[PDB]
């Protein structure tokens, strides 16, 4: 059925340009496609959209200089360069398809679940995972110093998720993140029962299991 | 540019309730093609109205879409516990295909205090010659709290960052962590870490401490 299928996540230095695809499945000449970013805690920004049946472009004039979209019908797949990047170019990259080429406008209907391009003079790095250490009690993880996002965060390999908050990770003035993830438990369960965070930080291909005593 | 701002910024209102969001357009958007688009989660945005007062497909009766010219509106007849997200506007015959900046709908409860916890660093993190203090406000409503770090009674400023969850879908509260990060150099200078919280539902801000050692 329909998909439009982005390419991975990427992390670019200053003044680097990125490529992202939107490959389509399901149905590429025959719509238009559009391309929105999203950095984290904002709201949507249009871009751009293609009539990839005749290469006709709009682009936002601010970004306009620095923003190229294309579609190869070969391969049924859209791109959208951007240069000259810089920390405020930090977001989610989505294409979505409107309408069809021949057809009265229309908005985005179908999204693709976007490409995260991280802009950072910091390098891959994955976390130091320390514990947060204890009738309720609360402990946790702090899992420090990580670039870029994201980390995922279980407890006991996920047979405890009651009382767990796992908090959205803050950009530290190193450009490196940190996060935090708690849970509440009952007292008499300590030194009873193990409590085990378990971190993956996929883009750099760390997994720690981290134990929290009182 | 045409210029959609949207207001209220947030909303607060019960499962059962109507809600109006506004969007005004800084010019006559052409044709009325205005759409609204639902965000929730870290999904990417869902269409629900298009040419300003018509639903997309697969898209309930209880979302409706009126208004032209420079002045719109999204109505939800009876808010359902799913429609507590982020609501946009968006023009799309104008070049830019500007969107608002969000109205975000969620679920008004009673006030409940935080519970304020604290953290001092760990044996494994001094070692590596750094200390992070945590404080965690867990299962407070509303949204809006203040923490202060304290270092022998002493303010702290720039020094500290915070991050808060989305509204738990159990119990409609939010939490909150904040850490405070020194050199250990800086943090065995001192003894009393305290983070100070004041919350709407506290009669006056709680401190949470302890003493290094």
């Amino acid at each position: 059925q329909v998909q439009l299928v982005q390419s991975g996540a990427e992390v670019k230095k200053p003044g680097a340009s990125v490529r992202v695809s939107c490959k389509a499945s399901g149905f590429v000449t025959d719509y238009f496609i559009q391309w929105v970013r999203q950095a984290p805690g904002q709201g949507p920004e249009w871009m751009a959209w293609i009539n990839p049946h005749n290469g006709e472009t709009d682009y936002a004039p601010k970004l306009q200089d620095r923003v190229t979209v294309t579609c190869d019908t070969s391969t049924n797949t859209a791109f959208m360069e951007l240069s000259r990047l810089t920390s405020d170019d930090t977001a989610l990259y989505y294409c979505g398809r409107s309408g069809r080429t021949d057809a009265r406008r229309a908005p985005v209907s179908y999204w693709g679940q976007g490409a995260l391009v991280t802009v950072s003079s910091a390098s891959t790095k994955g976390p130091s995972v320390f514990p947060l250490a204890p009738g309720t009690a609360a402990l946790g993880c702090l899992v420090k110093d990580y670039f870029p996002e994201p980390v995922t965060v279980s407890w006991n390999s996920g047979a405890l998720t009651s009382g767990v908050h796992t908090f959205p990770a803050v950009l530290q003035s190193s450009g490196l993140y940190s996060l935090s993830s708690v849970v509440t438990v009952p007292s008499s369960s300590l030194g009873t029962q193990t409590y085990i965070c378990n971190v993956n930080h996929k883009p750099s291909n760390t997994k720690v299991d981290k134990r929290v005593e009182p | 540019e045409i210029v959609l701002t949207q207001s209220p910024g947030t909303l607060s209102l019960s499962p059962g309730a109507r809600a109006t969001l506004s969007c005004r357009a800084s010019q006559t958007v052409r044709g009325n093609y205005l759409a609204w688009f639902q965000q929730k989660r870290g999904q990417p945005p869902r269409l629900l109205i298009y040419l300003a007062s018509n639903r997309a497909t697969g898209i309930p009766d209880r979302f409706s879409g009126s208004g032209s010219g420079t002045d719109f509106t999204l109505t939800i007849s009876r808010l359902e516990p799913e429609d507590f997200a982020v609501y946009y506007c968006q023009q799309y015959v104008n070049t830019p295909e500007t969107f608002g900046q969000g109205t975000r709908v969620e679920i008004k409860r009673t006030v409940a205090a935080p519970s304020v916890f604290i953290f001092p660093p760990s044996d494994e993190q001094l070692k590596s010659g750094t200390a992070s203090v945590v404080c965690l406000l867990n299962n407070f409503y509303p949204r809006e709290a203040k923490v202060q770090w304290k270092v022998d009674n002493a303010l702290q400023s720039g020094n500290s960052q915070e991050s808060v969850t989305e509204q738990d879908s159990k119990d409609s509260t939010y939490s909150l962590s904040s850490t405070l990060t020194l050199s250990k150099a800086d943090y065995e200078k001192h003894k009393v870490y305290a983070c100070e919280v004041t919350h709407q539902g506290l009669s006056s801000p709680v401190t949470k401490s302890f003493n290094r050692g």
